[PDB]
């Protein structure tokens, strides 16, 4: 049998957000002319210049 | 930032009997290299004093 106090409840949730996917489209992302890339040790990629 | 084949290509090119499309450039820089081992010539050292 339907009984309305068995059945009325509060549903709870928030009012409003929003979903991002892409987070990467949140970073601008630059880089240094090639001529000047270090590598780990600091010094330039490729010195024969 | 400078790259120094053009100085030795020029210089190369000046000796008049090479044919520098036939010279790579790693022969170049190896040429670069040699060069820069060797002391300025007094005239040109002290003007750049």
């Amino acid at each position: 049998q339907f009984d309305f106090r068995a059945s009325m409840h509060m549903l709870t949730s928030n009012l409003t957000f929003t979903v991002y996917s892409d987070l990467l489209a949140f970073v601008s992302a630059d880089t240094v002319e090639p001529i000047n890339a270090v590598a780990f040790d600091n010094m330039r990629i490729m010195n024969e210049l | 930032q400078k790259k120094m084949k053009s100085i030795v290509e020029d210089f190369l090119k000046r000796l008049q009997i090479f044919d520098i499309s036939r010279v790579p450039d790693d022969q170049m820089y190896r040429l670069r290299d040699r060069l820069r081992l060797l002391p300025v010539e007094i005239r040109r050292l002290d003007i750049f004093n």
